[PDB]
């Protein structure tokens, strides 16, 4: 019946993928110099969590985060000068994500539980408790002071009204279970990497979904936009990291290397795009010349797996926050 | 259910695409632009550091 | 001489041997965070006591040995048999602690985590310390210890000959305080310790005898006690005993006694670190 | 000036003092997680003792049981985040080797459990609940265990066992081959990090919790034992 036809329009697109193929970015980036060794330091290591860290959130300005530990506790921390601003309680132990709001007021909280939590900082209580969902919770961002998006266990995806506490909309139609996501620097669309092979991007405003890639052959634990919009860089379990291009669908590099066969936990990239900071399961992270798939520095220190990754706005410091219940500031 | 997903297809396949070749040499400008702008490609000085 | 200089060359590697283990061991521990737990306080504790050990008496009393003749002055006699006495009960009374540390966290392991904290595990090793140290500058730098009859008296005034010379109430005290009690406590929380090990066993093979899922518990018991009993006892008994027979004990046998037990500091890192953590912090320092 | 760096250090030594405090009593409690098949006798273990969380306390220590219903799935992802747990509770009715199998399913579940990379440590407690329906199931006639478990023909009783007061041998060696097929999947991968208990319960019985209390001593004092050279 439609099976033949999906098959049809599957080859169809596939074809289209390999016609738009002609060149590799291997090839057009080979003459550039090479971007060299990078050498990483912990400036300052982040202590107070009982136990091990999922997520964490830089601020707006790059001063402040906010951390998301097992404990229970949703503590904000002051990067410059290794003090906690705030140590939140939580409702419930299990967490598994954070955010902190572009506003610098706003904190999101999900875990297990299928409740999203919000927290106004400036007034420390629970805001709204955003409930819908299915599944367990995988990770939340804030469009706007009002808005927010979560990604669950569920297939779904959806963007919540924080004022309303509804969901103004419900982003569907896909397979496995959502792990992340990351929004375009206009705030206008965003990707979701699942368990699912498949990684699609969703239009905000339409509600549906334009593009898939389905360059990976694992679950996707972690996903990040370049810097201008246009692609992004996903990590899965596969010990691979690829980058896909938003105006041709097929996937530009894979990051790999045969030493490593662990999975990859979480990416996020530099201020220009240049260098792929990847989180791994071998208690360490790797640093990836993007343009070039070629591993410029190693960022070890953590006795356990790296869980969380983010780099700051004004791109001077990289945070990971890893099932060691440390914090550890690089640069 | 399978109409959804033929649809959705259908609807997602009529997309207009450009060569590799173009999208990687708009990255490969992008970056090449905003190198000097990236603490973390270049050390910054210990003044301009923050955390230091 | 040829005799002379073999002496020196096994002093040397001694020396050489306790100072390598013991800042191997206090490194690996504060450099990494990971090695910092409240069984490792104890653990850098008893490192700092056989590091001193090693650092101060073992050299200053291989170059008496050899010299045969004290050429520092008598308070600095007095000083370093006092440092002497205070890294042998020091380092005692921190073993038997780890000792007991290991018998509440096995036999009471619900209870285990609110008896010792971080904070209350730095009171033991003071308390450690400060006892050992009453123990041992107190009746030394004080003028308690010195014996009376006419060679101690003849021994002390000349300032050139550095001998140790005991009371019967300091030297029993003493070695009461330093070994025979640790002894005690280690025999009987170890001796539990085993009893439980072979109970679990036991309910194991119970569980699952017919697939195939204590000589384990055995040997690290004995690498654990023989080697503090087998390198301290010796000398302790004839501790005892030249102070209740003053015939029955020869100077060279003491000395060689003392340094059978000073062996032990050196010994002490090869027993206690030994996990896979300390292996792997091992070879990263040392490469 | 520095009004706003005093103000700071003072938050955070308020932070970091509210921190040790509940850190005394976050380490003063156990985890336990509780996952077991539907209908398979979670809903009378809890009774009797998105995520649902029961906490008892028995001779003065905190226990913390999670139970989650979650979404029916075989990927378990959220599993990885009770790597950290005292023991993971695993109840399975024992009656339901003929329904549909069930039991091979909860095997299949146990050693997706067992092998898991994350649970390299975690031991498992296990329930082999419904004890009274497959004893009546097992006397009647209407269904045999051989024929949906070949292996049960060639299998034999222990020689050494723990039969009850009174009980038939046939039901005897019933749920010794269902503790058996258990105890086989935990032995061939284990490396003595981790054990298995099996229990015999019933929907009746209450001691229950002192059996969850004493198979969690029996793992702390095997974790302890195990980190030094012991055991
Ligand atoms: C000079 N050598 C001293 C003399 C007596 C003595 C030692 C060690 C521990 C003690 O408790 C002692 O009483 C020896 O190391």
């Amino acid at each position: 019946q439609l099976r033949q036809e999906a098959e049809q329009l599957k080859n169809q697109i596939r074809d289209a993928r390999k016609a738009c193929a002609d060149a590799t970015l291997s090839q057009i980036t080979n003459n550039i110099d090479p971007v060299g060794r990078i050498q990483m330091r912990t400036r300052r290591t982040l202590r107070g969590h009982l136990a091990k860290i999922y997520a964490m959130h830089w601020g707006t300005d790059s001063r402040l985060l906010v951390s998301a530990s097992q404990d229970g506790k949703l503590i904000i921390w002051d990067s410059y000068t290794t003090n906690k601003v705030h140590a939140i309680p939580l409702r419930s132990s299990w967490v598994m994500t954070c955010a902190y709001a572009p506003s610098g007021n706003y904190v999101a909280c999900g875990g297990l539980d299928n409740i999203c939590s919000i927290y106004n900082l400036k007034t420390v209580r629970v805001s709204r408790e955003l409930a819908g969902h299915t599944g367990y919770l995988s990770c939340c961002r804030f469009l706007d002071d009002n808005q927010i998006v979560t990604s669950s266990g569920d297939t779904t995806c959806a963007l919540w009204d924080i004022e309303t506490g509804q969901q103004t909309t419900t982003f569907t139609g896909h397979t496995g279970d959502v792990m992340s996501l990351s929004l375009a620097p206009d705030t206008r669309l965003f990707v979701s990497g699942a368990c699912d092979a498949s990684a699609k991007l969703w239009d905000v405003r339409e509600g549906m979904c334009r593009q898939t890639f389905t360059g990976h052959e694992s679950d996707i634990n972690a996903i990040c936009f370049f810097p201008n919009g246009n692609a992004f860089a996903t990590g899965s379990d596969d010990a691979t990291c690829r980058l896909f291009d938003l105006r041709a669908d097929q996937e530009l590099m894979t990051y790999s290397h045969d030493n490593i066969i662990c999975g990859i936990t979480s990416v996020s990239f530099s201020k220009s795009g240049r260098l792929l900071l990847a989180g791994y399961d071998d208690f360490n992270c790797n640093v990836w010349d993007a343009l070039k798939a070629d591993r410029a520095g190693v960022l070890a220190g953590h006795d356990n797996r790296v869980s969380c990754l983010g780099v700051t706005d004004d791109g001077m410091a990289v945070a990971t926050g890893s099932w060691d219940s440390f914090l550890k500031i690089w640069n | 259910q399978a109409r959804k997903l033929v649809e959705q297809l259908k609807m997602e396949a009529n997309i207009d695409r450009i060569k590799v070749s173009k999208a990687a040499a708009d990255l490969m400008a992008y970056c090449e632009a905003h190198a000097k702008e990236d603490p973390l490609l270049t050390p910054v000085p210990a003044s301009e550091n923050p955390f230091r | 001489e040829v005799w002379v200089v073999g002496m020196g060359i096994v002093m040397s590697l001694i020396v050489l041997a306790i100072v390598f283990g013991n800042v191997l061991v206090i490194t690996a521990i504060a450099k990494f965070e990971r090695l910092q737990t409240v069984t490792n306080y104890f653990i850098t504790s008893l490192a700092c006591a056989d590091l001193v050990m090693g650092l101060a008496v073992v050299p200053f009393g291989a170059a008496h040995i050899l010299t045969k003749t004290w050429t520092f002055g008598n308070f600095w006699c007095e000083f370093w048999t006092s440092i002497d006495v205070l890294c042998v009960t020091a380092s005692i009374e921190t073993l038997c602690v780890i000792a007991v540390d290991r018998y509440f966290a096995i036999t009471s392991p619900f209870k285990y985590q609110s008896l010792l904290t971080k904070n209350k595990a730095r009171v033991i090793i003071l308390m450690v310390w400060i006892v050992s140290g009453l123990t041992s500058f107190l009746p030394i730098q004080m003028h308690w210890y010195r014996a009376t009859h006419q060679e101690a008296i003849n021994c002390y005034a000349e300032e050139t000959c550095c001998d140790f010379f005991t009371n019967q109430a300091y030297a029993i005290a003493s070695s009461i305080v330093s070994f025979y009690v640790p002894l005690v406590i280690m025999v009987f929380v170890y001796s539990r310790v085993f009893q439980e090990a072979k109970r679990q066993l036991q309910k194991i093979d119970k569980s699952e005898g017919r697939f195939h899922v204590e000589h384990k518990a055995l040997k690290t018991l004995g690498i654990i006690m023989g080697t503090f009993t087998l390198c301290w006892l010796p000398f302790f008994i004839v501790n005892i005993v030249h102070v209740i027979q003053d015939n029955l004990i020869r100077k060279e046998v003491y000395i060689l006694l003392n340094w059978i037990g000073y062996v032990n500091s050196g010994f002490n890192p090869l027993i206690y670190c030994r996990s896979p953590d300390f292996r792997i912090a091992f070879q990263e320092l040392l490469c | 000036q520095r009004n706003e760096e005093k103000a700071q250090r003072e938050a955070n030594k308020k932070i970091e003092k509210q921190l040790q405090k509940d850190k005394q009593v976050y380490r003063a409690t156990h985890r336990l997680l509780l996952l077991g098949a539907g209908e398979s006798g979670k809903s009378t273990i809890v009774k009797q003792m998105g995520i649902f969380e029961t906490k008892f306390q028995v001779d003065k220590v905190n226990f913390h049981m999670f139970d989650v219903g979650g979404q029916r799935d075989e990927r378990r992802k959220w599993i990885q985040c009770f790597n950290d747990v005292t023991a993971i509770i695993f109840v399975v009715a024992s009656s339901s080797y003929n329904m549909v199998n069930r039991l091979q399913e909860a095997l299949n579940l146990f050693k997706s459990i067992w092998n898991n990379r994350w649970l390299r440590t975690i031991s498992v407690i296990l329930f082999l609940n419904k004890q009274d329906l497959l004893a009546e199931k097992v006397l009647a006639g209407k269904s045999k265990i051989e024929d949906y478990f070949p292996e049960f023909a060639r299998y034999t009783t222990p020689e050494d066992a723990t039969p009850e007061p009174g009980e038939d041998p046939r039901v005897t060696r019933a749920k010794y081959f269902i503790r058996d097929e258990f105890l086989r999947i935990s032995t061939a991968s284990g490396d003595g990090r981790h054990y298995c208990y099996p229990h015999f319960t019933c929907a009746v019985d209450t001691e229950n919790i002192r059996r969850v209390f004493n198979d969690c001593r029996d793992i702390i004092q095997r974790m302890h034992l195990r980190q030094y050279e012991l055991l």
